[PDB]
């Protein structure tokens, strides 16, 4: 049994292995999720592989039920446990009280997890961030984020990875109501904001969007050229 | 409409003040000598005065005398060595043993008596003249200004204070804390307020590449330490100078040692210096010898922390009144925002927030500029901020 | 013939030296640590016999050294670095001092603060003979070392030197006179011209000089 103290206090008053497991986040690759108030859409950026071979085992967006779609950002290896463990925790709810698992008490059980696992022994902490969306019963489409320290925290959009903050700004300057008239204006309001980011809005785009009834659903890539054609001519016209 | 009539009459007086400046004689500029107007009084009296009677007269060093007689012993710097006489123009009072002495080349006999040898790298490091740092500038730490001060000057400019009470005030003090508290600019305060000799010393200076080379600097140090009526002596970064004994199988940092122990000896022990008032400065003082830091040698240890909460904004008000600010801004927001925070630090903050003033085109900066200025220093450089491994002091 | 004090670096070596030079009408000959090094080789040695030779000469005589273990470090093999004048001028130390043609003549006053330094050979039973030590005062000595430096101070007869010396352990002389100083100087401090037990109260406080860090939470 390995007990040793990891997480320990600076002296003036900070946690040095938390604060560089945000930069560990900070490194990761980019990705955007906004919600829309019928639809609710995300995606991440720099899928940048070699181009010439599998794919479907990177996929960075996973379910946890029916009406839970989640991403995230940070090194690959410690997100699929917490995943599986989001899991099981979710089903166990299902097994509990009837209902599905409301998005705040899985992202509560997350972030709660995190914190006591900083709180452990011999343990580092997680070095991945999370944007876990749902829409719930009765059809309330909302979001949260999961910061390495375990603080879930409620947005209408955001943005973490490698050059976020910009990407963040971009989102502040461009939110409005009416830009989440349409559904796919939402999705171009996406793309629009990877885009801006992402430099070369090839194909490392990967987007996936939830109808707040439906399961998720991934477009293949047409619409990422159709989306970014039509972008593209709205902003041709609009120069 | 005198454009050039201006031009050629301002041209030919600005060239003629040069052709008759040559018929001065300013001209043949040299290779060291002087102007030809000025030793004019010199040229027909001490060309032959100063030089046709006067004599060479060189210098020695006297090894002993003898009883009853004069007899001296003479030294000189390669030759050999004599017995020598007095001039009739000195008394034998002030030939005292180990002393050099003008000595002509024929008789060889003595003519006056010289200042000993000072190695003038020890003289470097007089300071000659005072900085500008007034206490005004070292808010924050008000009593550890006081209980400083009261050691440094009270007895220099009230000796009768002390002498009527029966006291004999304290000697030694030593000043610490993490980096940029205030340590060094509070001593070019102390350096700007007195008057004596304020002959500094940074410790990194006495590494020598001979064996005990350093100590000899140390013992003409508090010879013409000794030589003044009073003296305050200036130590910084004194961890250089010596930490502790700790030799064990290949002897190393030995010379460090010896020079460290040589200032333990001219600190205490068989006669004490007297009026002379010593002043170490450190970063980290755990490395330091206990018998260094021993009182009397080291009597008073002010701490030098980080300012609470009113000496932060004290010092927001010393170094943010002289710059173009919005009037209505407050202080006491930025130092809620800086808990842990140096003087440095605030400073920077008020000399980068003036940048973001002169970013895009104002005159005057604004309570987000300062904004601007907080996330930046304290929160972007935060990633090294070099002061919780010295909190510790390691 | 020969003896060494040790111990604390406070306890009081040099005052013992003065001391016995202010009783003795002998020739005293001081030294220091350091000052058998020099930047040439073998001019500290002919240094050391200089000095023996002087205090030959005078019979009545008593050497004092001060901080030996500037000079009296271990000796040690090594190759490819190390010094080796200080040694030498060790060793004329050692042979000069005891060994071929000694006498009767001069009497050895050395003194350090640190043992395991040293070369057991100056140590060895006849070139340093009584190794004393000093040990920190234990109450009764603390109550009496500031009984002594409270002499030339306006004192008012309220001071319990018993009380003082108790609630102070872990001091040396040159702290216990420190506590007489500072409480010397709060007296200035409020303007009054005699001395009271606060006053050495919070002398003792600042001898002590401890870090404040906002601790009243306790009990
Ligand atoms: N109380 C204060 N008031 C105003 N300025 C301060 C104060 N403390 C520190 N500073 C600023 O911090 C800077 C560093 O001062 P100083 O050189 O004395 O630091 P220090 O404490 O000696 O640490 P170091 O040994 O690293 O220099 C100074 O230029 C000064 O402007
Ligand atoms: N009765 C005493 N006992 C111990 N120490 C004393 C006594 N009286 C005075 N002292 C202090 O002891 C100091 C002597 O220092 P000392 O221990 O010889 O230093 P070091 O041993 O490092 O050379 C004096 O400065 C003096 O203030
Ligand atoms: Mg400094
Ligand atoms: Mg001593």
């Amino acid at each position: 049994s390995y007990d040793r103290a990891i997480t320990v206090f600076s002296p003036d008053g900070h946690l040095f292995q938390v604060e560089y497991a945000q930069e560990a986040v900070k490194k990761g690759s980019t990705a955007v999720g906004v919600r829309g108030r019928d639809i609710v859409v995300l995606g991440v950026e720099k899928k940048s592989v070699a181009k010439l071979q599998d794919e479907r085992t990177v996929r960075k967006i996973c379910a946890l039920d029916d009406n839970v779609c989640m991403a995230f950002a940070g090194l690959t290896a410690d997100a699929r446990i917490v995943i599986n463990r989001a899991r099981v925790e979710c089903q166990s709810h299902r097994l509990t009280v009837e209902d599905p698992v409301t998005v705040e008490y899985i992202t509560r059980y997350i972030a709660s997890l995190k914190q006591r696992y900083t709180q452990s022994n011999g343990r580092r902490p997680f070095g991945i961030s999370a944007l876990i969306v749902g829409f719930d019963f009765d059809g309330t489409p909302r979001l949260y984020q999961t910061d390495p320290s375990g603080t879930y925290h409620a947005w209408k959009a955001n943005a973490i990875g490698r050059g976020a903050k910009s990407v963040r700004e971009f989102l502040e300057k461009n939110y409005t109501d009416e830009a989440i008239e349409t559904d796919d204006l939402t999705i171009k309001l996406v793309i629009k904001a990877l885009l801006e980011v992402v430099q070369s809005g090839g194909k490392n785009i990967e987007l996936a969007v939830m109808r707040r009834d439906q399961s998720l659903k991934i477009l293949n890539p047409e619409e990422i050229e159709k989306y970014v054609a039509e972008i593209e001519k709205e902003k041709e016209e609009n120069e | 409409t005198y454009s050039r009539q201006i031009k050629q009459v301002e041209d030919d007086i600005q060239q003629l003040l040069k052709k008759i400046n040559e018929l001065t004689g300013i001209k043949e500029s040299d290779t060291g000598l002087a102007p030809p107007a000025l030793w004019d009084l010199a040229a027909d009296k001490q060309t032959l005065q100063s030089e046709q009677p006067l004599q060479v007269a060189r210098c020695t060093k006297i090894i002993n005398a003898d009883s009853e007689d004069p007899k001296y012993i003479i030294n000189v710097k390669q030759f050999a060595k004599f017995v020598v006489d007095l001039s009739d123009q000195v008394a034998p009072t002030d030939i005292e043993e180990g002393m050099r002495v003008g000595v002509d080349r024929n008789k060889y006999q003595i003519h006056i008596p010289l200042p000993p040898k000072i190695d003038p790298t020890v003289t470097m490091m007089q300071v000659e003249e005072k900085p500008d740092v007034t206490y005004s500038d070292v808010g924050g730490c008000k009593e550890q200004i006081e209980k400083l001060r009261e050691v440094v000057e009270t007895p220099l400019l009230h000796p009768e204070r002390f002498v009527n009470l029966g006291i004999e005030p304290p000697k030694g003090v030593l000043l610490f804390g993490p980096p940029g508290t205030g340590k060094t600019l509070c001593a070019r305060a102390v350096a700007n307020r007195t008057d004596a000799c304020f002959i500094r010393v940074i410790g990194s200076e006495l590494v020598q590449k001979y064996v005990g080379e350093g100590a000899r600097m140390v013992r003409e140090l508090f010879e013409m330490a000794r030589t003044k009526k009073a003296c305050l002596i200036f130590f910084d970064e004194i961890d250089a100078i010596g930490g502790a004994r700790f030799d064990d199988g290949a002897g190393g940092d030995n010379e460090v040692q010896r020079t460290m122990l040589e200032l333990i000896n001219q600190l205490d022990g068989f006669d004490p210096r007297g009026n002379i008032k010593v002043l170490m400065a450190t970063n980290r003082p755990d490395t330091l010898d206990p018998a260094l830091m021993r009182p009397g040698r080291l009597d008073r240890k002010i701490e030098f922390s980080l300012p609470d909460l009113e000496g932060r904004t004290h010092i927001f008000k010393i170094h943010a009144r002289s710059m173009s600010v919005e009037r209505d801004i407050r202080f006491e927001l930025l130092a809620r925002l800086c808990p842990n925070s140096t003087g440095a630090e605030i400073r920077s903050v008020c000399t980068e927030a003036g940048m973001f003033a002169i970013r895009a085109r104002r005159k005057i900066a604004t309570e987000k500029d300062f904004l601007e200025a907080v996330n930046k220093v304290i929160k972007s450089y935060a990633k090294f901020s070099a002061t919780p491994r010295y909190m510790t002091y390691n | 013939k020969g003896v060494l004090m040790y111990g604390p670096p406070g306890t009081g070596k040099t005052l013992l030296a003065r001391a016995c030079a202010a009783q003795t009408k002998a020739t005293f000959l001081k030294l220091a640590g350091p000052q058998l090094v020099q930047m040439f080789i073998g001019d500290g040695a002919k240094l050391v016999r200089d000095a023996f030779a002087l205090a030959k000469e005078k019979a009545p005589s008593i050497i004092f050294i001060d901080e030996l273990d500037a000079i009296g470090t271990k000796r040690f093999d090594s190759e490819k670095a190390g010094d080796r004048e200080v040694q030498r001028t060790m060793l004329e130390l050692l042979n000069q001092l005891d060994g071929f043609q000694p006498n009767t003549q001069v009497k050895v006053i050395a003194a350090t603060n640190r043992v395991d330094i040293l070369d057991p050979a100056l140590l060895r039973s006849g070139r340093l003979d009584r190794k004393i030590e000093f040990p920190m005062p234990n109450e009764e000595a603390r109550a009496r070392i500031m009984q002594i430096h409270s002499r030339k101070m306006n004192v008012s007869p309220d001071v319990n030197y018993e009380e003082l010396a108790r609630c102070t352990d872990d001091f040396n002389g040159a702290q216990c006179k420190a506590v007489c100083v500072e409480a010397g100087m709060i007296a200035l401090r409020r303007g009054a011209t005699e001395l009271t037990h606060e006053d050495y109260m919070e002398g003792i406080l600042e001898v002590q000089a401890k870090k404040k860090a906002n601790l009243q939470y306790y009990a």
